[PDB]
């Protein structure tokens, strides 16, 4: 907070409204996004968790490149697929997923929420600023004044 | 004509969140997407930011993660506004930073930190403060050797004389740069230029050199001095079309 | 930019530069003077053994199965005609004049 | 009777149909053989296949469900116009003459200013169309909402816009009366159809003798009801191609479960049905009171959503007479395995849940480095991607003869 | 302004005597017509333009105007539309409406000229094909039918 | 003329009073002309190339799917959003997503001999990496997890699974004249035309 930002610990970052994360050059912006994504899907965290567990069609992620969303989307269908397997096995011997596992309270359930999310990916709310825009526009065409 | 450009897309979305009929809309959205992660945020602009706070700002039951880096906002010419990033920075109070720099050598990390640590407000906009970073352990062993011992992570090549015009500092610099490249490149065929991680080593190939440049012209100036040493090159940012070939 | 970090802001002599560089400078940061050079080579060779060939197929054309329709007759022009309108009065064709 | 044939492959279904046609001679006075079909391809495949195992195909009508259901309406009920007056397109024009008036009603405020700020009828006509479109849909899924809005009533539990659609529809209906056109829709006419058919237990008025429904994997609930009612005077062979021989759908009450634990006959022999006695209905099968928690195969599991629904709707019928015709699929190819896994409603995936499972790998199926059914291909661009296929087709044509290219 | 000429044209053509004996389209109720029938004839054993020429010649005085065999070998299927097939109490027919050419007047629609055009467009081929179709179709529909 | 006629007729039917501007008609014609699909050769002069159509599942010895890319295959389009039916769904309801995902199944199910699957692996410019259609991911993920290559009989779930995936995925070359297509084995090209180039057998 306040003066000179706090060294963001992904796993304990409060997923409740307005957070500015500065990711210097070569710092893991991508690994972090991912983690956060998983945290939100499984409503993990603690007092730093989000009120409820969200769905793939509810996690809005906007990127700038067409290539960015693609990559991002590709990267996330993977962490899901993995955090999920490491949830059936209840064991992971690779960083992120272990700490996450520690945070989970019913591996059996995660694995089903995750499996759904994996299946949904062809619709993850991962868009470009423009994509996000023509979508919000087109849906609420009456407010926007858009043509269909 | 019945059309839409890109600027219009997010423009009409701004005017929509500002029309009177703007609450039904903000709420609509807020419900579909309770939490949103905006990446590369340093590159937004008034229109976007406004779209984003109007929908997510001070709104319980939602979360707005804005991730990016003001030190890398280089899209001025397109429309990207470093100031609307600085404002947003004023309005949100929770700040965070990633402290470690996976990806690079410790000397590299050290000399960059050193360089940008000199004066205060290196990026000369107090709102864009520069905080150093630590290098990762998995990379403590990286080091580059050339014809003998470890070369330093950052080397300044410095022309002589008192004056110096833009034209000279180019002819001369491109020259120097191509030279140091074959010097690397052929010392690499012989095994004396090694990219090493502790006790592992591989020779430097052409696929490891890279020349950053500011424009189509500079690039040529380089390609030329390089071509003059028989060293084949590619300008990855080339925009020409196949139609004027 | 680079000039501003090196000369900490204040403008310098052409020699005041040299001295600022030297100032921040050990193993990690180092400088040398623009040592020009020449030696047209990038003394690298090649070697190559193009041991190639292409699969040739030993099956043959033979027979063709098709769906025809009294088009075995009516020469083309009807290309895409019978396609766009399956029931066009294909038997007609032409213009009409001073009649 | 409304007979329903389930099968692993269109061939067998075509076959049965091929049969039914040879058996009851069918009359002969220029009466069309009839086949619901929902794509020209199917109609193409059918005419060809049929001209082969008969030497010629000549009448066959290939109506789209919607089109047929309404043809019978005109046959079974008294005085019904050919072509309803609420067909999607004309409704579009009518709505364009109404909406302008209807505006400024607080009811339609939203459409009110959407329609102002500029136009030359562009927005007006687009709205009149998307609206015409929804109505067209509601008239098939949600028919009751219309009888309801027509009178001035709302339906509890809908989003807004019901706010303008209900009024709007009512407007269209009256208006279409003032123009003097046949009040008759599809929603105000289906119940009546079922009734006058479900009763009038005497005989078939003037409809066709038999009717086929080929290669269609979904029909709207009402459409099925009307089909059933219809199949109590008419012979209706609905050929559904199913990817599994067991029931892989969802279930309602614990009471409906055993009402499905029925049995389908072979079109030609004894009887069959889902495996494992009870355990099955128990186990997980119908866990979440909702779906079949397991659905054996994880592929059928995620892709078949459209099919589970239709599967579920067919087995909720009564006048129905479902029967099996599934052919088997011996597991010799990678392709063949997978198809079998799906036909059997089995899962062969190994997650490796315990070191036991996870360590050996010989529990999976042995591949065969020489197997090329199911192959993957990554390329740099459409062009390349197509060149690459032109080769592979050549190779596979080369490999086994018998492969003529209509087969690809 | 074409209505006068056309309505007067339609009836004429309705009330004409196709086969003298009763005939006249106007005597055909719905139940006795089938419009635009569509047939598919499988044709195995390539159909060589030559081999079809020989017999077409033998049996048809028209196709005696021999330029034929203008196509090339084809195994496969044979699509086709029949403008109208109607029946006249025992007896099925093949009708083909042919709007055709602007050959000035009357002088061009007489039993020869027609027979002429018939060969120009080798329509004779159409008959034979079409009836082989109607033949097969009737044989398949009418249990115990004779050509 | 047909489309144009049908359009106007349909208006006349509904007895449209007011006058209509050309744009209204020109636009409808345009749309109508863009939905009209030509597929009259769908099964004669062989090798059918087309899109995946709903309600047209026919058995074929060979079945190949191209450009099955993320963002390209399960084809999309969000309901109007003022579509009451879409928010409160029911068993009969249809959607492109379901139709489209069900077509990918019907494909698997109808191929009698070989299923060919293809996608684009990376744009030939920014050289950034592509991604396949989640539907294709699911297909090789379930293969891998239920098969193992004769060699690898005692190694690992994850280990054997990768090899099977790597064995069935066949990365192809950027240019048709890259030598790898003319070595021996898995799809050497039948296109001699590029042989010389491949073998640097040219004359400057
Ligand atoms: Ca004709």
């Amino acid at each position: 907070m306040s003066d000179v930002a706090e060294t963001l610990d992904p796993l304990r970052l409060p997923l409740q409204g307005e957070r500015l994360i500065e990711a210097s050059a070569g710092t893991g912006k991508t690994f972090t996004i991912a983690a956060l994504y998983l945290r939100l899907l499984l409503g993990l965290g603690g007092s730093a968790a989000f009120p409820r567990p969200l769905t793939v069609e509810e996690l809005l992620v906007v990127t700038f490149t067409e290539a960015a969303t693609a990559e991002l989307r590709g990267r996330i269908r993977s962490n899901i697929h993995e955090l999920r397997i490491a949830c059936l096995r209840e064991t992971t011997d690779n960083p992120l997923y272990e700490r996450l596992l520690e945070e989970i309270d019913d591996k059996a359930q995660a694995a089903q929420w995750l499996l759904l999310a994996e299946r949904q990916m062809d619709e993850a709310a991962v868009f470009t600023i423009h994509g996000f825009c023509q979508r919000m526009l087109n849906l609420n065409a009456f407010e926007s004044g858009m043509l269909f | 004509r019945g059309e839409l450009g890109f600027d219009d897309m997010l423009s009409r979305l701004d005017s929509a969140l500002r029309s009177e009929s703007g609450e039904v809309l903000a709420a609509a959205i807020r419900t579909r997407f309770p939490v949103a992660m905006i990446d590369e945020f340093q590159d937004t602009d008034p229109q976007q930011y406004r779209i984003f706070r109007r929908i997510w700002h001070h709104q319980p039951e939602t979360a707005l993660l804005l991730i990016g880096d003001p030190k890398q906002a280089i899209y001025a010419f397109r429309g990207a506004d470093i100031f609307t990033y600085m404002k947003a920075r004023s309005e949100v109070h929770a700040h965070y930073t990633l402290d470690t720099n996976w990806r690079s050598a410790p000397g590299m990390v050290n000399s960059v930190n050193k360089l940008f640590s000199q004066t205060d407000d290196a990026f000369m906009f107090r709102e864009i403060p520069f905080i150093p970073v630590k290098s990762a352990g998995k990379n403590q062993a990286l080091r580059f050797v050339f014809k003998g011992e470890t070369q330093p992570a950052m080397k300044m090549w410095l022309m002589e004389g008192e004056s110096c015009g833009v034209g000279d500092y180019q002819s001369t610099m491109a020259q120097v740069c191509a030279a140091q490249i074959r010097d690397w490149l052929q010392a690499g065929q012989r095994g004396e230029a090694l990219l090493m991680n502790g006790d592992d080593a591989r020779p430097v190939r052409a696929s490891d050199i890279s020349v950053l440049v500011r424009s189509r012209q500079e690039a040529a100036q380089v390609r030329d001095a390089l071509t003059l040493l028989e060293i084949p090159s590619v300008y990855l940012s080339n925009r020409d079309s196949v139609f004027e070939t | 930019a680079l000039g501003r970090l090196l000369q900490k802001g204040e403008p310098q002599d052409a020699a005041g530069l040299r001295t600022c560089i030297e100032a921040l400078c050990d193993d990690d940061i180092a400088w040398q003077t623009a040592q020009t050079g020449d030696n047209q080579p990038w003394q690298v060779n090649d070697v190559s053994t193009a041991e190639l060939n292409a699969k040739t197929l030993q099956r043959l054309p033979g027979d063709n199965w098709r769906v025809t329709s009294y088009s075995g007759l009516q020469q083309r022009g009807h290309g895409i005609a019978q396609d766009l309108m399956p029931r066009l009065d294909v038997d007609a064709a032409g213009v009409a004049s001073v009649v | 009777m409304l007979r329903v044939y389930h099968s692993n492959r269109l061939d067998v279904l075509e076959a049965l149909m091929e049969f039914i046609v040879e058996r009851e001679r069918l009359d002969d006075p220029f009466e069309p053989e009839m086949i619901l079909v929902q794509s020209t391809g199917m109609a193409q495949w059918l005419q060809m296949t049929l001209s082969q195992k008969f030497g010629i195909a000549a009448n066959i009508d290939f109506p789209l469900p919607a089109s047929f259901i309404w043809d019978m309406f005109v046959r079974v009920l008294p005085e019904i116009p050919k072509e309803s007056a609420f067909n999607k397109q004309s409704m579009s024009w009518k709505l364009m003459t109404l909406l302008p008036q209807l505006l400024e009603r607080e009811d339609f405020t939203l459409l009110r200013h959407y329609l102002t700020d500029d136009s030359d009828k562009r927005k007006l006509f687009q709205l009149s169309s998307k609206a015409a479109d929804l109505f067209d849909q509601y008239l098939v899924y949600r028919p009751d909402w219309l009888a309801q809005w027509e009178t001035g009533h709302l339906v509890e539990g809908l989003g807004e816009a019901q706010a303008w659609q209900a009024p709007l529809w009512k407007a269209l209906v009256e208006y279409t009366h003032q123009l003097g056109q046949p009040r008759w829709h599809r929603a105000n006419l289906y119940q009546r159809f079922i009734e006058t058919l479900e009763s009038a237990t005497t005989c078939p008025p003037g409809l066709p003798s038999r009717v086929f429904i080929c290669g269609i994997s979904a029909l709207p609930p009402v459409y099925l009801q009307a089909l059933q009612a219809l199949g109590k005077h008419i012979e209706i062979h609905l050929l559904f191609t199913n990817p599994c021989r067991y029931y892989w759908g969802d279930i309602k009450d614990p009471a409906y479960l055993a009402k499905l634990l029925t049995r389908q006959r072979r079109h030609s022999f004894e009887d069959r049905e889902l495996p494992l006695f009870r355990d099955s209905e128990n186990a997980g099968q119908l866990f979440n009171s909702d779906g079949e928690q397991d659905v054996g195969n994880p592929l059928l599991a995620s892709w078949g959503k459209l099919g589970r629904d239709y599967i579920y709707l067919l087995s909720d019928l009564e006048s129905s007479q479902e029967l099996d015709a599934f052919v088997d699929v011996t597991p010799d190819n990678l392709l063949h395995n997978i198809q079998s896994d799906i036909l059997e409603l089995e899962n062969r995936a190994v997650a490796g849940v315990n070191i036991e499972e996870f360590s050996r790998s010989d529990n999976k199926r042995p591949l065969d480095p020489l197997d090329s059914s199911i192959t993957f291909h990554v390329c740099h661009s459409p062009q390349r991607e197509v060149e690459v296929l032109h080769d592979r087709l050549l190779a596979m044509l080369e490999e086994d003869p018998t492969l003529t290219p209509r087969d690809i | 302004q074409w209505e006068p000429v056309l309505t007067e044209w339609i009836t004429a053509v309705l009330q004409a005597p196709l086969n003298e004996t009763g005939v006249s389209l106007s005597q055909l109720s719905a139940r006795n017509k089938q419009v635009e029938m569509e047939f598919y004839l499988p044709i195995s054993e390539p159909l060589i333009a030559s081999q079809l020429d020989t017999l077409i010649r033998q049996f048809d005085p028209l196709s005696a105007g021999c330029p034929p065999l203008e196509f090339m070998q084809v195994r496969g299927m044979l699509k086709g539309f029949i403008d109208l097939v109607f029946r006249h109490e025992g007896r099925y027919y093949l009708l083909d409406y042919k709007s055709n050419w602007l050959g000035e007047d009357s002088s061009a629609y007489t039993q020869q000229a027609m027979a002429a055009a018939m060969q120009a467009h080798r329509y004779d081929l159409q008959y034979q094909l079409y009836t082989l179709a109607l033949h097969r179709y009737l044989r398949h529909r009418i249990a115990d039918y004779d050509y | 003329e047909q489309q144009w006629q049908a359009i106007i007729a349909e208006g006349l039917g509904a007895q449209y009073g007011d006058a209509v501007p050309l744009s209204l008609l020109r636009d409808e014609l345009a749309q109508r002309l863009d939905q009209e699909r030509i597929s009259q050769r769908f099964l004669a002069g062989p090798v059918n190339i087309c899109t995946l159509m709903p309600m047209r599942s026919i058995p074929f010895k060979v079945v190949c799917l191209l450009g099955m890319n993320d963002g390209v295959y399960p084809r999309q389009l969000a309901p109007l959003g003022f579509d009451l039916m879409s928010q409160k769904p029911k068993r009969g309801d249809r959607s492109r997503r379901d139709d489209d995902r069900y077509l990918f199944l019907e494909a698997l199910i109808s191929a009698q001999q070989k299923l060919y699957i293809s996608y684009i692996g990376r744009s030939i410019q920014d050289n950034s990496e592509r991604f396949p259609s989640v539907l294709v991911q699911e297909l090789i993920d379930y293969i891998g997890q239920s098969h193992y290559l004769p060699g690898d009989e005692a190694l690992n779930c994850d280990e054997s699974e990768a090899r099977v995936k790597a064995h069935l995925t066949c990365l192809h070359t950027r240019m048709p004249f890259d030598p790898q297509n003319y070595q021996p084995g898995e799809r050497q090209s039948y296109a001699r035309e590029w042989l010389p180039a491949a073998s640097q057998a040219g004359k400057a």
